[PDB]
RNA sequence: AUCGAAUCGCCACCUACAAGACUGGAGCUUGCUCCCUCGAAGGCGCCAAGUAUAUUCAUGAUCACAAGACA
RNA sequence: GGCCAGAACCAGCCCUACUGCAUUAUCCUGUCGGGGAUCAAAAUCCGGCGGGCAACGAAGUGCAAGAAUGGGUCUUGG
RNA sequence: UUAGGGAUAUGUGGCGUCAAAACUUAUGGGCUCAUUCUCGAUACGUGAAAAGGGUGUUGGUGGAUAGACAGUCCGAAUCCACCGGCCCCGAAAAUGGAUGACGCU
């Protein structure tokens, strides 16, 4: 993770600017676990770099007790003669999502592990991803289009916090701080947004007229 | 699998009609080797000398209903090290 | 509240299918899933059955009875002026613009790109004038905030002497 | 969607013989996916009611009875089905539909869903369009209210097949993978 | 008339003289040029797309590497008769910014005629700017769904 | 410093939030009516720093990894 | 050049576009009566009588034989 | 049902990912909620389940009573028997484990 002194020296010799690979950031809030996992696994196999945030806000259909019992049944699976090297039951919601995607991948080949290492999963939205660009959703895996609203559903964080996850409150406090900061930064820059909107409005009159008619033809002015 | 045919997913091609529109177009897979080998215009354009290589193919037919295409490369099949990597689908030969 | 109810006389837009983005009038409700839709003034919108998943109710409802005759529906639609009011709305204009862009040629796309770039350029000019007038951008806010401190810092005799000497040497 | 069953009128008789020089001609109406199935059901009915096999009979005509103009109507379908556990169960059900073929196809789907009955275990005794005031079930009569209004709640609206996207911006229509 | 005759051609109607064409491959990929004529014996197209406007000279190009748009320029006033396969023929070579005078004069005359034709046109300036434009495939573009 | 590489969309306007049994805002009549920004666009970018009067492009000779890439 | 590519055309083959003939009546349409519901109505529904082509791309009904006189062939040879 | 190879179509079986195919198709209808062998998706494969039961829900068949039933009169449907669909109870074993896995409502 921390770059080598060789890598930094080579970057200095080459003098190239900061490079960031093409990475899609998915806000997994109110997403169906299995459907988002299937879509993300297919996109990873297609060579895309995916970072998923707010994995504690994933949804599973059914009451929270039923899904807690499903997880505890999963936790029962251990190698009896040596629980070390037995199944490793990760309790964090991001680790749960990573496991689901890994199960939807050919994890025992170089191609599958290449796909799996292309996925980064977080709980909440950490600072290194807040300002990297607009986040996406998966329309075909969203809760308001997938579940009939009458039926109960589980929030992944609530289940994980009761099956052994320790950082529920830490993630909650971090998200509270992040949303407060982002709301402050968005109440600011309002003058900038209004200024740009009025600039476009005035440009609509300051520009040549046939261009305005062309914009009216294509529903832009 | 049968490696003599390859499957290519193109951005914004999500219907069988689009993949039909692409039937016959030239297809390129660009990669690099370890040494600088012979290329087109090796003598005419010495600026093209590079470790970069390319394998060429054509779109033969659409695959499925969702814009996937079947591609056959000239002679040899495309390497499996290209699975998940970029494929160039050019707009020629042009029928329009 | 809000939304627009499925009822006789309700104007709807077709969502998908070969009638996509066309407008008809709900003339009869079959059941929970299907309605009878007809629209004069449109050649393809004869009385046919639509699935309610494929319709989009609009904010207009011509007053008409269930299973109305063609003449009665046409008269009601003409008198209500529902089609005119719909054609004045921005979503109908967006639908027409989508059709125009679908049928557009390469030259029309060039003309659209030119017009959008011209509007962008003039928006930049207007923004620059207003931003010099009042510092709304990052660089102008930084400019004023550091310029006050810089004026205070360069009023020193040593600052002015060094500045003048180094400028003269330039 | 258009109904999967068509309204057929099969007209047939036993083949004329010396013993029966002028056999009776029977008109039989059936709802079948195609005319071969219509003839099959006709000959089954001829076998089970008149002791006339297909090997000794004629089919004079097998035509489709066209639907009327599509109008929201109440259809009474008198229908029966067989099960090993219960034998023959006859029921009379009312449906909202625009055609007799649509009403019968809906009845077949309803029998398949609520009783697990298949096409060849089902006999449609009669289908009739009835007035509103003869409708007995409230689940159908609720559609007779003159001011029948309802919103479209919990819609699952999918984009046009060309416009559909895998990844889209959260509060935006910009497709990132499509 | 006969496949042996030079006048024979199987070229699609879209690639007509005066049609503005998007160059798909080669040194001038993405540039928009004007189709002048087709060489005999069902030969390659010749485009100019004035070198003043987009820098494309008089040049051969196969019709399969060009998208012939529905926008056209009436170039009947342009004398395309001097354009012949002889001016594109190269001398045979011996064992082992530079333009010959004939090629330069042909380009100058043809470009003068083509600029006169383009300028003398309704939407002449828009078409000049169109020829100055560069065609590229953007992220999110679907050229298979477009008219040209 | 080997090193020639594959990758080909930028942004201090998206890069805040929440809900889809749901309004941008009202009314009472509660599903209709009336207002507004009319409720289907994140802004740029695609060859003149902007829509007009321009201006070097060749011979890299008809496709070849774009022979180039700090947008 | 007995090498690598592109395009053109020829023969063959493989895909696609381009559609006619029969049928419709338990149907279409006016009017009178009934009946229905309404606030009054129309409609859904049932009869009689009078006309008929539901013909917009009429029908998702039976059969179709329409000389590519547009693509592919790195699936064949030139 | 089988010489060595291409192309085009199918068979059985499938088209959320693993895994090619609906990038999770329709502008198709209904039904189902299942808490520690964790509902179901098991043709052959019985390679797992019954008798009996449920005022869970969704259908059907007869009978009835209609200022009815309940409530303390007062305004609209109510009651009885029976038979289905899916779900549930019945349903207990030994290494941690199997609709193939993940998941799916
Ligand atoms: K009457
Ligand atoms: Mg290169
Ligand atoms: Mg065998
Ligand atoms: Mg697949
Ligand atoms: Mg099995
Ligand atoms: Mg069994
Ligand atoms: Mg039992
Ligand atoms: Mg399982
Ligand atoms: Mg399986
Ligand atoms: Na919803």
């Amino acid at each position: 993770a921390f770059p080598s002194r060789k890598d930094a020296f080579r970057a200095q010799r080459k003098g190239a600017k900061k490079h960031r690979p093409e990475i899609i950031v998915i806000d997994l809030k109110d997403h169906v676990l299995g459907r988002a996992a299937a879509v993300v696994a297919k996109q990873l196999l297609l060579g895309k770099k995916i970072t998923v945030v707010r994995c504690e806000q994933l949804n599973i259909a059914g009451t929270e007790i039923r899904n807690k019992i499903k997880y505890l049944q999963y936790l029962r699976k251990r190698k009896l003669t040596n629980p070390t090297k037995g199944p490793f039951h990760h309790r964090a919601p991001s680790d749960v999502f990573v496991r689901t995607v890994r199960s939807m991948l050919p994890r025992y080949t170089k191609r599958g592990m290449k796909a799996l290492n292309s996925l980064v999963a977080y709980e909440g939205i950490p600072p290194n991803v807040v300002r990297t660009g607009g986040r996406v959703v998966i329309p075909r895996a969203q809760r308001h289009v997938c579940y009939r609203s009458e039926r109960p559903y589980t929030v992944l964080g609530n289940m994980c916090k009761h099956v052994g996850w320790k950082y529920s409150d830490v993630v909650a406090n971090l998200e509270k701080a992040r949303v407060e900061k982002a709301s402050r930064h968005h109440e600011k820059q309002a003058k900038l947004r209004d200024a740009w909107k009025s600039a476009r409005k005035e440009a609509l009159a300051k520009m040549p007229k046939h261009n305005v008619e062309v914009l009216k033809k294509f529903g832009y002015a | 699998q049968t490696k003599q045919t390859a499957l290519v997913r193109v951005e914004n091609v999500n219907t069988r009609e689009d993949a039909t529109w692409y039937v016959g177009k030239r297809v390129c897979y660009v990669y690099h080797g370890k040494k600088v080998k012979r290329c087109v215009r090796w003598s005419k354009a010495p600026a093209r000398r590079s470790t970069t290589r390319a394998l060429w193919g054509r779109v033969t037919r659409p695959h499925g209903n969702a814009g996937m295409m079947r591609v056959k490369f000239n002679g040899a099949s495309v390497p499996a090290s290209a699975i998940g990597r970029r494929i160039r689908v050019y707009l020629y030969p042009s029928q329009i | 509240v809000k939304s627009h109810y499925i009822c006789a006389g309700r104007l709807v837009r077709i969502l998908r299918g070969p009638r996509q983005d066309r407008v008809g009038v709900i003339v009869d409700i079959v059941d929970a899933n299907r309605v009878l839709v007809e629209n004069p003034e449109d050649a393809k919108m004869w009385r046919h059955v639509q699935n309610l998943k494929n319709v989009e109710p609009l904010k207009y409802c011509v007053s008409v009875s269930r299973n109305c005759s063609a003449k009665a529906l046409k008269d009601a639609l003409a008198s209500s002026k529902a089609l005119e009011k719909y054609a004045k709305t921005r979503t109908a204009a967006r639908v027409e613009a989508k059709k125009a862009c679908a049928v557009s040629t390469d030259f029309e796309r060039y003309q659209l790109r030119v017009a959008r770039r011209s509007r962008a350029h003039w928006a930049r000019k207007v923004f620059d004038e207003k931003d010099a007038k009042t510092p709304v951008s990052w660089h102008k806010v930084a400019l004023k905030k550091m310029l006050k401190k810089a004026a205070k810092m360069d009023s020193t005799e040593g600052a002015k002497r060094r500045m003048q000497k180094a400028i003269a040497a330039r | 969607v258009k109904p999967h069953l068509r309204h057929y009128q099969v007209v047939g008789r036993e083949s004329p013989s010396e013993k029966n020089p002028e056999p009776t001609v029977y008109k039989f109406e059936v709802f079948a996916p195609n005319f071969v199935v219509a003839k099959s059901r006709f000959w089954r009915m001829m076998r089970v009611k008149n002791k006339v096999k297909a090997t000794h009979g004629d089919v004079l005509s097998c035509k489709v009875v066209k639907d009327a103009k599509l109008v929201a109507r109440n259809y009474l379908v008198d229908i029966a089905y067989y099960s090993q556990r219960c034998g023959y169960t006859r029921m009379v059900k009312e449906f909202r539909d625009v055609s007799k073929t649509g009403a019968v196809s809906q009845a077949y789907h309803d029998l398949a869903s609520r009783h697990r009955a298949r096409y060849h275990n089902i006999e449609v005794l009669n289908v009739k369009s009835i007035p509103d005031h003869e409708v007995k079930h409230l689940s159908i009569a609720q559609y007779h209210a003159p001011n029948l209004s309802f919103p479209l709640l919990q819609r699952r609206t999918k984009a046009t097949r060309k416009d559909r996207a895998i990844f889209v911006k959260k509060n935006t229509k910009r497709a990132v993978v499509a | 008339v006969s496949r042996k005759s030079p006048e024979y051609t199987t070229l699609r109607k879209s690639c007509a003289p005066g049609a503005i064409a998007i160059i798909l491959a080669g040194r001038f990929r993405g540039r928009r040029a004007v189709i002048l004529k087709q060489l005999p014996h069902n030969g390659p197209l010749v485009v100019s797309g004035p070198m003043k406007y987009n820098g494309v000279p008089i040049r051969r190009i196969d019709s399969r590497y060009v998208i012939a748009t529905s926008t056209t320029v009436d170039i009947s006033s342009v004398d395309t008769a001097p354009i012949t396969a002889e001016v594109f023929q190269r001398p045979k070579a011996e064992k082992p910014t530079l333009v010959s005078d004939a090629r330069a004069q042909l380009q100058k005359k043809i470009d003068a005629a083509l600029i006169a034709a383009i300028k003398k046109d309704a939407q002449g300036k828009e078409k000049a700017g169109y020829l100055r434009s560069v065609f590229t495939v953007k992220p999110g573009d679907a050229p298979h769904r477009w008219n040209w």
